[PDB]
């Protein structure tokens, strides 16, 4: 592979590096392997990133799972979509996938707290919901001339 | 009943590109030929590259001959048949041979900067039509605003539509409420 | 549980939000024959007018903008700036 | 009110690349060492041909509609075979201590290298430019 | 259905009229005229008389949407010279081009056999 | 007689090539464009059925009326029935004409069009007939009768223009050309390897003197000369296709003028 | 010394077929024999033909006027095809044909034929041009099981 | 069903030349081009309609 | 609910946000109108008129809640309307409804438009609202949906009105451009050689509605007044707009028109192409959205499609089997292109069948000779394509479209004119489904090209037999890819969005989920509004350290690297002014570590990245704006500059909070546009490149901090939805390398995936 | 189980009457109910 690096005069280059690609995957322990470099070692599979390298590290991996599927395509999406993915996959600390009375009797027995800003049991109540225009009250101006 | 092309009806050729009619033009409002010549259908040029659809295309040559020769024109596949003989015929027939033709603009009669392929060839009426798939229902005593209609308001954030839309017509009935426990257990 | 007006510090700015609803809950009520406070110059369409009513800054409204922990603060539409 | 450069010049070549009705003439001054003209022509209205020879005058008149010819019967403050309007776009590619003043008629463009008319060639659009043979 | 009765291309409705004429805000000595039930075949024949006289400035027509008969016409004229003057001017051209063409016509046809 | 000028070249009942000269496109076409479009004609336009037991539907049988054409010479002396002051039609806005059959014989009956009768007043204007032009004088098949099969019909023929329905054109095609060389470079041509070999030479250029390859491009040219040739279906005749068509044009143009007038 | 716009066939390196086809053409099936050129078009598209050919109305049976179904579409004025297959021969198409020869033009013209849409001849359709008869039936049963 | 009246698109009247075309083809054995050019149909849009019309009466003319 | 379905047509002659509506429809919904003295006029004429004219009415109800019926109602014409009655009234020109194309998959799918009544039976459509919708026109329906209050119809015409989604926050660009025909066709009518004559000039002009009245001076005036097709585009863009792009080698002079130039609206030089006019990061339409603004920008794209559909009209243009025929010579090269590969491949058989071909390196001997033979065979395909191309001549019509840009490309020349290619099923050459063969028409053991697959011919000269059943085997697979493609897609989508849904942006600028928790702390990790973010370059990245201290680097104390005196008033006196040194070297102390920064955090050295507020091109409307003398010095001083840039970044205000943390937030939020800022107003830049006036950097100045501040979030945007659109959308057009890819990689990602199809290690 | 389908069902259908290819397409259908 080809590497753009910064040359002795500070303009970027090509250095071309060999790489190793495998099938199959160790990283606990080819990380370890003498004469490579741990620092940089990767893999497709970000869980095994997350259970080597920790939830931060997975989840930069994971976002860099998406946009590899998102451009290889040829499309561009904006980094404001995939990270908002990414994070929401990846705030309890492990990586989440994304992917009627009977509810109710088990609310009354857990004390389910329903917060009510979604639009359905908005609509339910007769109500809108606190979204977009629904996220602020109005009120009449009492302190005006 | 009688059914008469309109805006909106379904056309195809053979070549597994349709079309439904955008507008209609009488004659004079037409491109045409020197001869007087003017097109039944016109259709655009920006469907043919991608569809690589070439059997149209020599089908429309094929077919120019046939009707001045008054032969049938063989257009099985697998055969001898090339273009270039074709176009040969044709051109022993007095138009330029790929069958393009001058034109004309209707409402001005210039001519037209550009020539133009210019042919019969064989388009059939579909079935199921503009007059069978509008309706139009508003209450007096597809077509729905489903998960993903939702989903697009409240992407544009637009919460008041999505009450107004989702409601009940079902009264607002009013009620009144403990504010301890929250229950309609109060004695009005 | 409320911000004193000092120390808010939420944007000045009006949001698109605030302003579509805004707009509408004034026209709304420019529809229904309320009163209005600002020179017909000729408008006769309500949201128009309400917008007219914004542009001179002759909405009395107030935007409460709650905070994710339950607190708010106070915004008039006098004071918000619109762009 | 005025003109503002004008001189004689040498065609080193004329290119269509492609076109049909534009060429572009590289000529040289006939004069200078220095000044030269790279510039586009519609060769339809007014050819054309390798070493011919041409006197070149930018001018700034004789911004209100257009009105026909009828000014246009005595009134010609041209004595040319070809006159273009254009716009200056300049890039003053100050270049060497040698000028380079750019304009675009229609996007047919021009291009003066050279130096005395620093102190001459408008900044500025109002740019005509004619052409005898 | 909900297609307009052909009649609708060249006979007009209640209240319509043949012409209207407008000021254009834009630029002096000039209008706009809109003929209606009307196309291309005149709308393209004034517009192109009016300009072969020198005191026309402007002129130019368009229908702007094929779904209905009507055409708009702008007529820009120098100062002093009304421009619906310039349309008598020229629809008169017209008719007098055309006298002389069923002439020169109904002669060149006797001149006939077959 | 200076102005546009004329000069046929072709005449025949049918078709009438000419040349027209020093005029411009735009009236040249228009004049194209009315032939094609308003010149009145007379053509039926209703049709109520009393009987037919045909193989073909009435609406099918109607339509096929309206294509008929019919003798058309002295149009202008019938009203357009609505400007007509009957109550629906009469005689002075309506040719009626019946039609029946009946498959008398064994073998196949055909229905002409020349089996129409006219049955209202004509007031001795030449309209109304079906116009004939073949050899046995039939002029247009219009149905086919297997024995015991019947139709009747009457119809109504009324004055019309073709933008209104095509039925009312007198005209068909209606050839026209100009600048065959290609002089003026109104149009810019298409060719593999040669123009000249590639694209053929146009009837209208002997008329005309081929250009010289050094001749510089004349910008000043204009269209001057026009190649028509109009070809008439018969509902009137040719010539009259083309008288009738400056006519129109002339009358257009006039009531543009009445209505300055009147503003 | 071949043709040089035939297409090229890669010849009989071959001393023992002990078969040989009747027509290449005998591959396809019903629909997709009624398309002219199939072998100068893209796969799918001759796919996709061959369902559209299923929508298109001509005659069905030269019966139809003496059945009675629940749809039916016939057009006014069938044609056969300027452009036929020697398939067609069998499935009667000729006889029997759903189609009409138009008369086309490919071009820009005016802008309102953009995206898979067309302009159509309006004086064309007065007089004729895929005009068709439509037939509903409807049935009703009497009393029953009361 | 039956030859139409028209040419679709030029108006040419059409529909007074079958019974002429197959006449001459049966009768005088001239070749399908050579019998539409008789009978003047000679641009390429008329042509197309004798050309490819299919008599369909003809057989719906059988049943009883 | 107060809707309609119909089939949808194109319409040259509707703006941007319009849609047509047949009188039909028009009369069967209705919107409820209140009586007051504004309208009871117009209502009381609506009224009369009743449901079956249009402009009428339906009903009409009284203060009682009666509803009067009429159509029925004995006293239909006889209604004397009081204030605050209600009149359900047929809809009308110009009220707001929403229209949608399902599935609707992003926000752009569901828009709002302006009612047109209008006859025949089909919604219309302007052709550039067509991809949003991702519609055309054989077939499609479209529904459309009438608001029923006043607040709902502000609703629709205040935040989902087309003309506010030209940008999208998709991709931080245009979501829609010029297309089809007006596409190709602005490309001919700009090329060098289109001259157009007064007659059409004027036609043209009265075209574009407003056009001021007057003529534009020609640009022969000559033996021949002759306007060229660039000035008269020109009169569509509005005054003010500078865009310049410049493509592979173009210069100023353009040898080939290539590239674009635009200054006070106005074309210069390029032809006018996709790139241009498309929707495309950094045109035309996005840089009138953003100059202009949104009503601007949607009446640019009928103004420019009417004056380019009627030359286009009169020009003409079309295309044929012509078209697709290459030159002779052309074709005996292709076929040459094609016997040499077939060589190739015969002596890598040869090669195999002797044993001395190596594999290497867990790769299979046949794995290797495949992958040989398909290399072979597609660079064949393709040697021979780029082979037709070039033969073909500019005013070949299909190049004529690849060209624009409009439709079609390389591929296709490609099949048609020289050659298919090898045709595979599951990323292999034919296989042997009969027993070690393809077809019985071939002999066993054969490896060859033509009995695997390939197809020698084009499309133009025809397919054999055997060719045509396995590029109908091609064909198939994916017949049926795409159905499990359009599938899985599908339920992807909906996952994701209910997934996302409930994440909002918060008025401290946090975004969250339904339960308050916290996703990020700040959206986007920067605040901003992903429509307001576009592509720019970071001049501190890049470079040689000696070039970036020449363009930086200021010394006052030192003859020859001070700013020379023709740059700047103050020249003469800051020589050797020590104390202006101090702060210019604290100036380029900053610049350095900027680029340090930076290559920290692209560690690549990619320049180009999407930040808020282009201020290239602020610079450039500065320098049109003022008039600017590229001649003279400049009457900024030193520490105008200097410390004007300083004040600027404290004003770039994501977070208003007073304590310390939200603070460090705001700065850590602002870090990236700020070292573009620093870099592209750097004090010998601001002299010596852009020579600003101290009024213009003042106005510089001002408009970068409101820009910046019109693109930060607003609270209240729902994300995540938009996220999970946005995510959605895209993954739905992938309607198509040896590790798993696309659909079923996403489906993989998504899920959480224990076992993995190709898992790999990157190790370097 | 002429007039239901049932037997595997789809068995047996409404013969299509569209267009006379249309009908013999149906009488040549084949359907293969349920590894490639
Ligand atoms: N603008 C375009 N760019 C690229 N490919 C296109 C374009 N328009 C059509 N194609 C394509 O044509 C193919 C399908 O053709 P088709 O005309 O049936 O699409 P469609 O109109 O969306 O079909 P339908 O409306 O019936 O669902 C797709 O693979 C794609
Ligand atoms: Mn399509
Ligand atoms: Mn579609
Ligand atoms: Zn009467
Ligand atoms: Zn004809």
């Amino acid at each position: 592979y080809d590497r753009k690096v910064p040359s002795p005069t500070g303009e970027y280059v090509k250095e071309p590096e060999w790489v190793l690609e495998t099938d199959g995957v160790n990283l606990s322990e080819v990380m370890t392997v003498p004469g490579i470099d741990p620092t940089r070692i990767y893999t497709n599979s970000f869980i095994d990133i997350m259970e080597v390298l920790g939830i931060e590290a997975g989840r930069a991996a994971l976002y860099k799972e998406v946009y590899n599927v998102i451009a290889s395509d040829g499309s561009y999406v904006n980094y404001r979509h995939m990270a908002l993915l990414v994070d929401v996959m990846t705030t309890q600390g492990g990586l989440t996938s994304v992917t009627t009375v009977e509810i109710l009797f088990e609310a009354g027995a857990s004390a389910e707290l329903d917060d009510c800003r979604g639009v359905s049991e908005n609509v339910i109540l007769g109500q809108m919901a606190p979204i977009g225009t629904g996220a602020f009250d109005v009120m009449i101006d009492e302190e005006s001339l | 009943t009688t059914k008469i092309p309109q805006i909106g009806d379904k056309f195809a050729s053979r070549h597994g590109q349709k079309g439904t009619i955008g507008i209609t033009y009488r004659r004079e409002d037409m491109p045409f030929t020197a001869e007087g010549i003017v097109p039944d259908l016109i259709i655009n040029p920006h469907a043919i590259p991608s569809r690589m659809t070439v059997a149209h295309l020599i089908e429309c040559l094929l077919s120019k001959v046939a009707a001045l020769s008054g032969n049938e024109g063989d257009a099985s596949p697998f055969t001898d048949i090339t273009v270039e003989g074709i176009s040969k015929l044709l051109r022993e027939h007095g138009y330029q041979s790929r069958g393009f033709e001058v034109m004309y603009n209707g409402h001005t009669g210039k001519k037209l900067m550009a020539q133009i392929f210019f042919g019969p060839t064989y388009y059939q009426r579909l079935r199921h039509m503009v007059d069978d798939k509008i309706h139009a229902r508003a209450r007096g005593p597809g077509l729905r605003f489903g998960e993903m209609e939702r989903d697009c308001m409240i992407a544009h954030g637009a919460a008041s539509f999505l009450k107004e839309r989702l409601m009940e017509a079902s009264d607002a009935f009013r009620v009144h409420i403990c504010g301890i426990c929250g229950l309609m257990t109060v004695i009005a | 549980k409320a911000i004193p007006k000092d120390q808010r510090a939420t944007t000045p700015y009006m949001t698109k939000y605030e302003r579509a609803r805004i707009l509408g809950t004034r026209a709304l009520q420019i529809s229904m024959n309320a009163p209005v406070f600002v020179d017909l110059e000729g408008e006769t369409d309500p949201l128009r007018i309400a917008m007219k009513e914004l542009a001179e800054k002759k909405i009395p409204l107030v935007i409460r903008r709650y905070l994710p922990d339950g607190s708010f603060e106070d915004w008039s539409v006098e004071e918000l700036i619109v762009d | 009110s005025n003109t503002l450069f004008d001189d004689i010049f040498q065609v080193s070549e004329v290119d269509p690349g492609r076109y049909n009705k534009v060429c572009r003439i590289e000529a040289a001054s006939t004069t200078q060492d220095q000044c030269k003209l790279t510039l586009d022509i519609n060769v339809e209205l007014f050819p054309v041909a390798a070493q011919d020879s041409l006197t070149v005058t930018i001018a700034s008149s004789l911004t209100r509609s257009w009105r026909p010819p009828q000014a246009g019967d005595r009134s010609l403050a041209d004595d040319y075979d070809y006159v273009m309007y254009g716009t200056a776009y300049k890039f003053e590619e100050v270049s060497k201590d040698l000028i380079a003043v750019y304009y675009s008629f229609g996007g047919l463009l021009m291009r003066l290298e050279g130096n005395y008319r620093n102190l001459n060639n408008l900044k500025q659009e109002n740019a005509y430019l004619l052409i005898r043979r | 259905m909900n297609a307009p009765d052909r009649f609708e291309l060249f006979l007009l409705g209640e209240g319509e009229s043949k012409l209207k004429i407008d000021p254009d805000t834009k630029a002096p000595n000039a209008v706009v005229i809109t003929f209606e039930k009307e196309d291309h075949t005149l709308g393209n024949l004034i517009r192109a008389e009016l300009l072969n006289d020198r005191k026309v400035l402007f002129a130019a027509y368009k229908v702007e949407h094929p779904f209905f008969a009507r055409f708009k016409l702008r007529i820009q004229t120098t100062e002093g010279y009304d421009p619906k003057d310039a349309l008598k001017n020229a629809c008169n051209s017209i008719i007098n081009k055309l006298g002389a063409l069923k002439t020169n016509f109904e002669t060149e046809w006797n001149l006939q056999t077959l | 007689e200076e102005g546009p000028q004329v000069k046929i070249r072709e005449a025949s009942k049918d078709n009438v090539d000419f040349i027209l000269s020093n005029v411009d496109l735009a009236m040249a076409n228009s004049l194209r464009r009315v032939m094609i479009a308003e010149i009145p004609t007379l053509a039926i336009d209703s049709v109520e059925v009393e009987t037919n037991t045909t193989v073909l539907a009435d609406e099918f049988i109607a339509h096929r009326l309206g294509l008929i054409p019919l003798q058309s010479m002295d149009i202008e002396q019938l009203e357009y029935s609505r400007d007509c002051f009957c109550e629906d039609h009469c005689d002075k806005c309506s040719v009626v004409l019946t039609l029946q059959a009946f498959g008398e014989s064994e073998s196949t009956t055909n229905v002409y069009s020349k089996d129409l009768v006219i049955v209202s007043n004509l007031m001795g204007r030449n309209i109304g007939h079906p116009i004939i032009q073949d050899k046995e004088g039939n002029g247009v098949l219009i149905c086919k009768l297997r024995k015991g099969q019947e139709l009747k019909l009457t119809c109504v023929a009324k004055k019309g223009i073709a933008k209104e329905h095509a039925k009312w054109g007198p005209a068909a095609a209606i050839e026209f050309e100009y600048d065959p060389w290609n002089k003026l470079k109104h149009t810019d041509y298409w060719y593999e390897q040669d123009s000249a070999k590639e694209w053929p030479q146009s009837k209208n250029c002997e008329y005309e003197d081929p250009p010289n390859e050094g001749d510089p491009f004349d910008y000043k040219a204009q269209a001057d000369t026009f190649y028509m040739n109009v070809e008439s279906v018969g509902s009137i005749p040719v010539d009259q296709v083309v008288v009738r068509g400056i006519d129109t044009l002339q009358k257009k143009v006039a009531s543009i003028l009445l209505a300055l007038t009147q503003m | 010394d071949v043709d040089p716009a035939k297409r090229i066939r890669v010849s009989h390196h071959a001393t023992t077929f002990t078969h040989c086809e009747i027509h290449p053409s005998m591959i396809l099936g019903v629909a997709a024999s009624i398309i002219p050129f199939p072998d100068h078009n893209q796969s799918p598209r001759n796919t996709y033909q061959s369902a559209m050919g299923k929508q298109a109305m001509g005659v069905f049976l030269t019966n139809y006027n003496v059945r009675m179904d629940t749809m039916a579409n016939i057009l006014y004025y069938p044609q056969k095809p300027l452009g036929t297959t020697r398939a067609m021969e069998y499935l009667k198409f000729r006889e029997l044909p759903a189609g009409q020869n138009a008369i086309v033009a490919i071009a820009c013209y005016s802008g309102y034929n953009q995206e898979d849409s067309m302009i159509m001849n309006q004086s064309s359709i007065d007089r004729g041009l895929f005009r068709s008869l439509f037939f509903r039936s409807y049935m009703d049963q009497e009393k029953k099981y009361g | 069903m039956i030859v139409p009246v028209r040419c679709f698109s030029c108006g040419k009247v059409v529909g007074d030349k079958w019974e002429s075309y197959l006449n001459l083809l049966q009768e005088d054995e001239l070749d399908e081009g050579t019998a539409l050019s008789r009978l003047g149909l000679k641009r390429y849009c008329c042509r197309r309609m004798i050309l490819t019309h299919v008599d369909l009466i003809e057989k719906f003319l059988r049943y009883n | 609910d107060f809707s309609a379905r119909t089939v949808i047509s194109g319409d040259p002659n509707l703006e941007l946000d319009q849609v047509g509506v047949p009188k039909s429809i028009a009369k069967t919904l209705t919107y409820p109108e209140v009586v007051t003295p504004y309208n009871i006029d117009r209502l009381t004429q609506l009224v009369r008129n009743g449901p079956n004219e249009h402009p009428g009415a339906k009903y009409v109800i009284r203060d009682s809640g009666d509803r009067i019926d009429l159509r029925y109602s004995k006293r239909a014409g006889d209604i004397q309307l009081q204030y605050g009655w209600k009149v359900e009234r047929h809809i009308m020109d110009n009220d707001p409804v929403l229209f949608n194309r399902q599935p609707s998959l992003h926000k752009m799918s569901m828009m709002a438009h302006r009612v047109k009544v209008i006859p025949y039976s089909t919604f219309r459509l302007n052709l550039s609202v067509t991809s949003p919708y991702n519609a055309d026109f054989d077939g499609d329906e479209m529904n459309l949906h009438v608001p029923q209050s006043e607040e709902t119809r502000a609703e629709l015409s205040q935040l989902c009105a087309v003309p506010l989604q030209i940008v999208s926050p998709q991709s931080n660009k245009p979501c829609m451009g010029i297309v089809q025909d007006t596409l190709c066709g602005i490309r001919k009518l700009t090329l060098r050689d289109t001259f157009i004559e007064l007659d059409q000039v004027l036609n043209m002009l009265y075209w574009v509605p407003d056009w001021d009245g007057v003529i534009p001076t020609p640009a022969i005036i000559k033996p021949k007044p002759l306007w060229s097709g660039k000035q008269i585009l020109s009169v569509a863009i509005p005054n003010g707009i500078h865009l310049q792009r410049f493509d592979e080698g173009t210069t100023l002079l353009s040898p080939k028109d290539n590239g674009m130039l635009i200054i006070d609206g106005q074309i210069i030089f390029g032809v006018v192409e996709k790139k241009t006019v498309g929707s495309s990061n950094g045109g035309l339409i996005h840089v009138v959205t953003r100059e202009k603004g949104p009503q601007v920008c949607a009446k640019l794209f009928g103004n420019i499609q009417k004056v380019v559909n009627f030359w286009l009209l009169h020009n003409g243009f079309s295309t044929g089997i012509g078209d697709t025929i290459a030159d002779g010579p052309t074709m005996r090269e292709i076929t040459e292109t094609i016997a040499e590969a077939k060589k190739k491949v015969l002596d890598v058989t040869k090669e195999a069948q002797a044993n001395l071909l190596t594999a290497k390196h867990g790769m299979t001997l046949r794995e290797s000779f495949e992958d040989n033979v398909v290399r072979f065979l597609n660079e064949a395909r393709d040697k021979a394509g780029r082979l037709a191309e070039v033969n073909l001549k500019d005013l070949n019509n299909v190049k004529q479209m690849v060209m624009a840009g409009s439709k079609g490309s390389f591929i296709n020349i490609a099949q048609m004119s020289a050659c298919v290619g090898q045709q595979s099923v599951e990323g292999k050459r034919i296989a042997f489904g009969f027993v070690d063969r393809t077809l019985p028409h071939f002999s066993k053991d054969d490896y060859s090209p033509e009995s695997k697959g390939f197809v020698e011919n084009s499309y133009l000269r025809g397919l054999t037999p055997q060719e045509f059943f396995f590029h109908a085997m091609g064909g198939r697979e994916g017949l049926i890819d795409t159905a499990v493609k359009t599938a899985e897609t599908g339920y992807i989508q909906r996952r994701l969005v209910k997934a996302l849904e409930d994440i909002m942006v918060h008025y401290d600028n946090t975004t969250r989920n339904s339960l308050g928790n916290v996703i990020q702390f700040i959206y986007g990790e920067d605040g901003m509004d992903a429509a307001h973010i576009e592509k720019q370059s970071l001049d501190t990245i890049g470079g040689s350290d000696a070039a970036f201290e020449k363009r930086y680097r200021v010394d006052l104390l030192n003859t020859d690297h001070t700013l020379d005196p023709s740059l700047l008033e103050s020249g003469s006196e800051i020589l050797g002014d020590l104390k202006l040194q101090v702060l210019l070297d604290e100036e380029y102390k900053q610049l350095v570590k900027d680029r340090k920064f930076l290559r920290e955090v692209f560690v690549d050295g990619e320049a180009n990245w999407p930040l808020p507020v282009n201020i290239r091109r602020i610079i450039q409307n500065a320098q049109q704006t003022f008039h600017i003398d590229h001649t003279k010095p400049s009457d900024l001083t030193i520490k105008d500059i200097v410390l004007g840039v300083k004040d600027l970044q404290e004003n770039l205000l994501v977070l208003r909070g007073k304590n310390e943390i939200i603070q460090n937030a705001q700065r850590d939020a602002v870090t990236l546009f700020c070292c573009l800022l620093r870099s592209r107003l750097a004090t010998r830049r601001v002299l010596q490149e852009y020579r600003l006036t101290k009024q213009a950097f003042d106005w510089v100045l001002s408009n970068i901090e409101a820009q910046f501040l019109r693109s930060v979030v607003h609270p209240g945007e729902m994300v995540g939805v938009l996220a999970a659109q946005s995510i959605g959308e895209p993954a739905t057009q992938m309607t198509l390398k040896k590790v798993t890819s696309g659909v079923p990689r996403l489906k993989e990602i998504l899920n959480v995936a224990k076992n993995m199809k190709t898992p790999s290690l990157t190790v370097y | 189980a002429l007039a239901t389908g049932n037997w595997g069902a789809g068995v047996s259908q409404v013969l299509n009457r569209y267009t006379y290819s249309s009908t013999l397409s149906h009488l040549r259908r084949t359907n293969t109910p349920i590894a490639k």
